[PDB]
């Protein structure tokens, strides 16, 4: 006997609706032409690259991809019941007075759920039963919302039905039938760039036998 | 090779004259191989595999 | 034999307890074959380079084709997730079963 | 007699040009003052439409005497209505400041540089470079080296080494060694050879870490690491007495080079010739 | 003997989560044998700092299922030296192998390309000694792959070519991985 009246929703639409007014798990950004994938508060800025491309697939389907469950356990997000709230800023189509806000949802699958264990394996050292039993009761406590009652069969109660809300064979006439159904290039050819003295030294020698310096001069004036 | 277009040539100190060698020559280059070069090379493989013969 | 009676203490110590007699035979058959290709296979690799180090190496040259592959659920689950993308198809409403258009079922053929 | 080339068939002919200027059997006229690529390169000058050739190959003709052949080259791009791409006139830019760099002809180079820069503390930088005022422009190319890692513009990949570079050409005029000491231990440069003056009254406890870098970098050697490494063969004749007179065959081999690379420079004297003396 | 075995003989794993992971990682060399960092010092072979970029550099190489072209010499290479580096090899590797390389993957694909080709035709001409053009398609490269199935790796590879080769009619194949959903046609 429940002794409570409970709400849990296992939705999209419904997460969404209930996770408004909270603040975003992701950042990311559509400018012209580049992306940039930040945190909500160095942060990678993107070419038009094949890893976007395909990280793009993840998201007009709304799950998060495999690959990232790790790196998110590092870098500290806030997850919502195991999903992670992406908050799209489309800056091309802007109005004055800030982007166009979209505001999607992600869903965990099986692949997330075996990724997050492998990437418990690293420091845990546990055997395949508590994997198993582990994986039980988190799919015990966290897939509520089950479509479990049965309607009527319509082929016992088939008395009391349309005729034709079946569909067998007959035979027709000594058959019977189922159903069915240049220049650019040219004048740049020595066009290749050298960082120093001493690299143009060794790409000469062995043939024959970033803003790294500003953070080292803010690093090292902060040293004294 | 020194295509640093910044003052020294990239080089420790803006003598450049005292940090370049002394008897150099072109360096390597290519021109466009385009016609040379096939987008497919599977279609090529299936070629040398499967030709008419009669 | 020896190795009869030992594959009877291993038959049995996994709770099977009828068998017919050629198994044992089958299993030392097997055994043979299987030890005679590693053990020349490393032999191979030794004169390449006996030690444990060199079987290792010739039974992971022969792992990579016959039994059964080792931790195969997350490629399954990869690949899982690629085939179960495609959301499901619409199906009749007549309540029966519907066959495949006629030249991609058995019937439209010739002998 | 170019005339006689028709169009649709410059291009074929403009490669075949670049074909033979780019032939490796030049080297047996790189010891002349009237090679057959200035005879060409001259008459390459006088033409206006194939005039255009590669140029960074016009720079590279500069194993040759060719200068001026070649500052002419470059300088009818900068004044031709050649806009086909801002990739090809960067280009013309990058090769022709870098002839002003290697004549040292400083003057003409910021001139350049200050027309054709991008941000705006760019400017302010190089011309307080160019007075001689090094603190206010080592602080303008920090301000444009942080706008750019922070802002909204693309900075081109050759203003971004001219921030670099120039900074450490203003922090060696303003005696900053012991910063650009562990500039040079921070990344494989002979920035860290340049340090033969570094608050140092010993050049002996750290002999051989100064031999292995001279060694490293004593191929492909220019005359100031053949003068590093004649001032080591001094220094071991003067901490160990009956030392080697070899000093007396490393000035020669200095001397010898450095008289190749006047030969290699203009007849008339340019400022590059000022550190040669 | 038979009175004496136990279990605690081995050193192994057996938790087959745990062999997925190692088989995932991407692991550098590193070194605290000190004979063997004298031996890696002198052969001029760098710090492990290079070894992880080398592990980066090989895998960003565009793997020759997205560029459908067999790969070059510099991918061969790149890919080579980032595997050489995944398993423990810091050295160099060898310029005649990438070629040996281009020939075995020749050999290997003109042999399944071949018994392919050799199945959808019957061809008189040859195979003795005294009809018009065919496309081999998906389903005959699974059809084929079973009735000479010795000829593959066994691998990954076989495994896709049985499991998503074929496709049902309605399978929206010309597409642009997007369009199967289910929002495109409202």
């Amino acid at each position: 006997r429940p002794k409570r009246l409970y709400n849990f929703v296992e939705d999209a639409d419904s997460i969404l609706k209930k996770y408004e007014q909270y603040l975003h798990s992701f950042e990311f950004h559509i400018y012209e032409n580049n992306y940039k994938i930040c945190a909500p508060a160095g942060l990678i800025l993107t070419k038009n690259n094949e890893t976007l491309k395909e990280f793009l697939e993840y998201v007009a389907r709304g799950r998060i991809p495999d690959a990232i469950m790790e790196v998110l356990r590092d870098c500290n997000i806030q997850f919502y019941e195991g999903n992670l709230i992406l908050q799209v800023y489309d800056h091309t189509n802007t109005v004055d007075v800030r982007p166009r806000v979209y505001r999607t949802l992600l869903k965990p699958n099986d692949l997330t759920t075996y990724y997050d264990m492998m990437s418990y394996a690293d420091n845990a050292r546990f055997s395949d039963s508590i994997y198993q039993q582990f994986e039980s009761e988190i799919l015990t406590l966290t897939k509520r919302n089950l479509s479990l009652s049965v309607p009527l069969n319509p082929y016992e109660h088939r008395d009391m039905l349309e005729e034709t809300a079946f569909s067998e064979p007959h035979w027709d006439s000594e058959k019977k039938s189922f159903i069915h159904e240049n220049y650019e290039q040219l004048m740049l050819i020595m066009n290749e760039r050298t960082t120093t003295i001493t690299n143009s030294t060794f790409a000469v020698s062995l043939t024959k036998n970033q803003f790294s310096r500003l953070k080292f001069i803010e690093q090292w004036r902060i040293n004294k | 090779r020194s295509n640093r277009p910044t003052i020294t040539g990239g080089s420790a100190m803006n003598a450049s004259a005292l940090n370049t060698p002394a008897t150099t020559k072109l360096p390597p280059y290519e021109m466009d191989t385009q016609r040379v070069m096939s987008k497919r090379k599977l279609r090529e493989l299936v070629k040398t595999v499967g030709i008419d013969e009669g | 034999p020896r190795d009869v009676r030992l594959l009877h203490l291993l038959l049995a110590s996994q709770s099977i307890h009828q068998y017919e007699d050629q198994v044992p035979l089958q299993l030392m058959d097997f055994a043979h074959r299987y030890t005679q290709g590693v053990l020349k296979d490393a032999l191979v690799y030794n004169d390449y380079a006996l030690g444990v180090e060199d079987i290792r190496l010739a039974i992971a040259a022969r792992t990579q084709y016959q039994f059964k592959p080792t931790a195969p659920k997350e490629l399954m689950l990869q690949l899982a997730a690629e085939r179960n993308k495609k959301a499901l198809p619409q199906v009749m409403g007549t309540w029966g079963v519907r066959l495949p258009p006629e030249k991609y079922c058995l019937t439209a053929k010739e002998w | 007699v170019y005339k006689s080339i028709p169009k649709n068939e410059k291009y074929g002919f403009v490669r075949s040009i670049i074909t033979l200027l780019s032939k490796p059997y030049h080297t047996r006229q790189i010891s002349s003052r009237t090679n057959v690529i200035n005879m060409l390169l001259d008459s390459i000058s006088k033409i206006e439409s194939l005039e255009l050739p590669p140029h960074l190959v016009k720079y590279l003709a500069i194993s040759y005497n060719a200068w001026y052949q070649s500052i002419n080259i470059l300088e009818s791009i900068q004044s031709n209505t050649s806009i086909d791409n801002t990739k090809i006139i960067e280009a013309n830019e990058d090769a022709l400041l870098e002839l002003y760099v290697n004549l040292q002809e400083e003057d003409m180079f910021y001139g350049l540089w200050r027309r054709r820069a991008k941000y705006t503390e760019t400017n302010i930088g190089l011309s307080y470079e160019q007075i001689g005022l090094w603190d206010k422009a080592q602080q303008l190319y920090e301000v444009a080296q942080v706008k750019a890692r922070s802002g909204a513009l693309p900075y081109s990949q050759s203003e971004y080494a001219l921030w670099e570079d120039n900074w450490i050409q203003c922090a060696e005029k303003l005696q900053h060694w012991d910063v650009l000491t562990e500039l040079a231990k921070h990344e494989g440069f002979t920035d860290l050879l340049l340090e033969c003056g570094w608050r140092v009254a010993d050049w002996n406890s750290d002999r051989d870490a100064l031999e292995q870098s001279v060694k490293s970098v004593m191929d492909v050697p220019t005359p100031r690491r053949q003068m590093f490494k004649t001032f080591l063969a001094l220094q071991n004749f003067a901490e160990s007495r009956k030392g080697d007179q070899e000093v007396r065959k490393l000035c020669d081999e200095g001397i010898q080079l450095s008289l190749i690379k006047w030969v290699s420079l203009p007849i008339r004297y340019t400022p590059a010739h000022k550190w040669l003396l | 003997k038979m009175i004496t075995k136990e279990a605690g003989k081995r050193g192994f794993i057996f938790c087959s989560v745990f062999q997925a992971r190692l088989n995932n990682i991407p692991k550098i060399p590193i070194v605290t044998n000190p004979e063997s960092l004298k031996r890696v010092k002198s052969n001029n072979l760098k710090t492990p700092l290079e070894w992880s970029q080398d592990i980066m550099n090989g895998f960003n190489v565009p793997l020759a299922s997205e560029s459908h072209s067999l790969p070059d010499t510099d991918s061969f290479y790149l890919r080579m030296v980032g595997i050489a580096r995944e398993h423990g090899l810091v050295g160099t590797v060898d310029a005649r192998c990438v070629e040996l390389i281009s020939l075995a993957l020749d050999q290997y694909l003109k042999n399944i390309i071949e018994f392919t080709i050799d199945t959808v035709r019957y061809r008189r001409k040859k195979y003795s000694d005294y009809s018009g053009l065919y496309k081999s398609v998906s389903e005959m490269a699974a059809d084929k792959r079973d009735a000479k199935i010795k000829q593959l790796d066994d691998d990954k590879n076989e495994d896709e070519c049985a499991d998503e080769a074929k496709s049902i009619n309605n399978g929206n194949n010309s597409s642009k991985d997007d369009i199967g959903d289910i929002s495109m046609s409202s």
